[PDB]
């Protein structure tokens, strides 16, 4: 017993909470992985391999995000001080 | 992903015995290394522009 | 007369019954014995060429 | 997946932490707590330090 | 072929498990093999203290080192008392013994496969979550069943009811059916008290509410759902009703989970998934008064039901990297696709999900596990 | 809602271990194929389960 | 393929040579169980007289 | 020396071994010699005492 | 022993760290090339 509280939590209760919350998190992360796959051209995004034909895919999502990155990063780096 | 949190870093360079003798106190045990016979620069992992 | 006897070689200790035996019978250093790399004499001579 | 430093004092081991509300006294008042565990060992358990 | 789906699937819950939380966890550090051992130091006067280290008062060597075993006879004690004279020397010697016990670890696991067509073209979304939930529920149920089976097999104190003396001799038809009787519960209580088993609960004294009875049970008993109708109709020695329901003593007491009542010195707990040996009893003829039977190789045989009691510190759960809980599961999912298709499947259209764990048990003192085998009514 | 006939339907998922789970995707511990996919049905025999 | 087999049961793990075997196969808790003293009832009743 | 290794875990799980308990470490390199002036290499062949 | 520290690193530990870290660097340098 680490502390003097009347009610001690113990590890089992905390792990019960974790195992209850985990299924939703696992279902959530699949969408994030799919979005990253569309960005980086892997998984479902990658074109099939055929011996006599091409397999090029131009990157649309990457380009659209490529201007947004630099558009958004700049205002935080315009001055020597950051917080007002 | 952060250089500050790194534990170690190893760098390989070319040096000559005069460089080591410029500051005698810092370096010990220089007699064992040969300086007379071996004259290729051929250490594989080290990458250099020297002929 | 509680005797240690020789637990290894089958002579059980006096205190132990007919179901149990001494739990530890030796000390283990955990520092093993190894051999070093063979010295190389022809490798320093060679030179490398990319292609 | 395979990287391991020689010195055990520099080894990296995954740890878990829990931030949440708990009724410490059983009175029906919830209070914030923090708890940290590694493996099956609860190494730290205290109230929220930040104001 | 146009239907309106309610988009709310019908799903059941997971079985509540009672045996697993009782266990206590003992850690096994890695790199030590897969076995645990301990010592037991036998007291001086018990029967198991067998040693060739004894000298009685007369000075001769005797076979038994312990002064007198666990014998309550007055004559034997008076015979074997350690006496001493004025010029005493080399009069009485004793000796001691230690005993070892062990337990080991096994390994389990299972998996299943799916295809990306299934997860794409299906109308019902959230199929994956449903499949994962069903897998995990099945794994937990399997674990609890394994633990219960091991506990039943490792029981030390066994009391066959009626007049039988084995599983085969258990029978319902005849002059003496093998069913629970009040004397059996009294006998089990007497044996457990003799074995110095600590009591789980405390006596419940009266309340002030009208129609409230007092119960002085101090232990916990686990029964299946099949025995409960049989238990509800027991009569004690004098003839009156024996079972005391929970609504009588809900006040002035704390009702534990799944408790149905209390008989004698036992508070009855009803376990949903309780295992029963099938066909272990004697052959069932046409004179069956209404007891359950099972079909064994073309012959009807009676059934045997466990009715278990678990004492304190009977066992621990050997845990190998099992974390806080008595068991830790390891699950990994490989999403189907061409990316995974490199060596085995040229196309890689099938994924999978596997779950595995390490289970092990150590019984420190099996004299505190009690069990009564009986038949159960239809 | 309209334009859906006059029928409403739901899906009912059955757990792994119930006997209603009559499928054909079993492999036993040795590696061979087995008739029943569910490990063991509703049965509570010690012998069958073990 | 390097395998572990069973160190007991008269089998050998493949790493081990003809001359060697595993040093540790079990784990010892070092906590031995103890039976408590039988409690006494008649002793408190007796009164003491000096002689 | 190009060294690759795959400890047991998720990454070495596959359809043949759904759980994944294996591993391997491998080491490889390239080699080849070109002799510019073979007239400069010298050799003497002789027997040796026991 | 070069220095008076209670614990000295020794050269074996250094080469162990080098050989442990090198495989990832080898896999990365291919991309830069």
């Amino acid at each position: 017993k680490l502390t003097s509280w009347k009610n001690e939590l113990s590890l089992q209760a905390l792990k019960a909470d974790l195992d209850a919350a985990k299924p939703s998190h696992t279902a959530m992360m699949i969408k994030v992985k799919e979005w990253n796959d569309l960005m980086r051209i892997e998984g479902k995004a990658k074109p099939p391999k055929v011996k006599g034909r091409s397999q090029v895919q131009p990157k649309l999502v990457r380009r659209q995000a490529e201007w947004r990155y630099s558009a958004l990063t700049e205002p935080f780096l315009g001055s020597n001080k950051l917080f007002k | 992903g952060d250089i500050n949190k790194a534990m170690f870093a190893i760098v390989s360079f070319e040096t000559c015995k005069a460089d080591l003798l410029k500051e005698k106190d810092r370096y010990h045990n220089l007699n064992k290394i040969d300086w007379q016979s071996s004259a290729p620069v051929n250490e594989p992992d080290h990458a250099t522009t020297t002929p | 007369m509680l005797n240690y006897n020789a637990p290894t070689d089958g002579q059980k200790s006096s205190i132990d019954g007919a179901n149990s035996d001494q739990m530890q019978t030796f000390f283990w250093l955990k520092k093993a014995i190894i051999t070093a790399r063979k010295e190389q004499y022809f490798m320093p001579l060679a030179s490398v060429t990319n292609m | 997946q395979e990287f391991q430093i020689s010195d055990p004092m520099r080894k990296r081991v995954v740890a878990y932490e829990y931030w949440g509300f708990w009724d410490i006294e059983g009175n029906g008042v919830l209070e914030p707590i923090v708890a940290t565990w590694i493996g099956s060992t609860l190494i730290r358990l205290e109230k929220n330090p930040y104001p | 072929q146009t239907f309106f789906w309610l988009k709310k699937a019908i799903i059941t819950a997971r079985k509540e498990q009672y045996f697993m939380p009782l266990a206590s966890v003992t850690n096994m550090p890695k790199h030590y093999g897969k076995t645990i051992k301990v010592y037991e130091y036998v007291p001086l006067l018990d029967d198991r203290n067998i040693n060739d280290q004894g000298i009685d008062a007369s000075g001769a060597t005797i076979v038994n080192g312990n002064l007198y075993g666990s014998s309550k006879d007055i004559g034997n004690i008076t015979s074997k008392l350690p006496l001493l004279t004025e010029n005493g020397g080399r009069v009485n010697r004793v000796g001691f013994t230690r005993i070892a016990r062990e337990g080991s670890i096994h390994k389990f696991g299972f998996f299943y496969e799916f295809t990306q067509e299934s997860i794409d073209f299906d109308s019902d979304d959230g199929l994956m979550e449903h499949l994962s939930r069903e897998l995990m529920n099945g794994a937990t149920q399997i674990t609890e069943a394994v633990l219960q089976k091991d506990l039943l097999a490792a029981a030390g104190t066994v009391l066959y009811a009626g007049a039988a003396t084995s599983d085969a001799t258990i029978t319902g038809e005849g002059s003496t059916p093998s069913v629970v009787s009040y004397k059996n519960l009294m006998r089990l209580d007497q044996i457990l008290t003799e074995n110095r088993t600590p009591t789980q609960t405390t006596i419940i004294t009266g309340s002030r509410m009208i129609d409230t009875k007092v119960i002085g049970a101090t232990r916990v008993m686990y029964v299946g759902s099949e025995l409960v109708p049989e238990l509800k109709a027991m009569k004690d020695l004098f003839g009156n009703k024996a079972f005391i329901e929970t609504q009588h003593y809900a006040d002035a007491g704390t009702i534990m989970n799944g408790e149905v009542g209390s008989i004698d010195k036992f508070r009855i707990i009803q376990v949903p998934e309780m295992l029963h040996w099938a066909g272990a009893g004697a052959q069932a003829t046409g004179a069956n008064p209404g007891y359950r039977t099972s079909m064994v190789s073309g012959q009807e045989h009676y059934d045997v039901y466990p009715m278990l009691v678990v004492g304190d510190d009977s066992f621990t759960s050997i845990g190998f990297q099992t974390d806080g809980k008595s068991l830790k599961f390891t699950v990994m999912t490989k999403m189907p696709g061409k990316e995974t298709a490199d060596r085995n499947d040229p196309y890689g259209e099938t994924g999978f999900s596997s779950i595995k764990w390490y289970y092990g048990i150590l019984v420190k003192r099996p004299e505190r596990l009690a069990l009564i085998k009986t038949v159960a009514p239809l």
